[PDB]
């Protein structure tokens, strides 16, 4: 806390009313395409199915 | 005709049979002998009916 103290001396370091937490976020999106052979696949019946 | 080209849930169609295929073995060439030995006539057993 002594040191935290003392970097909070120099400039451009917030304000935070004590009990407050301040955050911040980012959404992000990554690109990717996904390459192979064709994969096998399953199915289902039809009779027990969404009725 | 009965099934139209609307959407049906697949457990309702399920059972709706979609096709009749008949088939029958057949010859062209031996249309008439087939598999005929001697003579024209078969040969029938049978119980006698009158005892």
């Amino acid at each position: 806390e002594s040191i935290n103290s003392i970097c909070l001396s120099g400039p451009g370091t917030p304000k935070i009313p004590k009990g407050i937490t301040a955050e911040a976020k980012v959404k992000y999106s990554f690109n990717f395409k996904w390459g192979g052979d064709l994969p096998p696949m399953s199915t289902i019946t039809n009779p027990t199915d969404q009725p | 005709t009965q099934m139209k080209s609307q959407w049906y849930f697949q457990h309702n169609i399920a059972n709706i049979p979609l096709l009749m295929i008949r088939t029958t073995a057949l010859t062209l060439d031996n249309y008439y002998i087939g598999s005929r030995q001697l003579s024209t006539n078969v040969t029938i057993h049978t119980l006698n009916t009158t005892y």
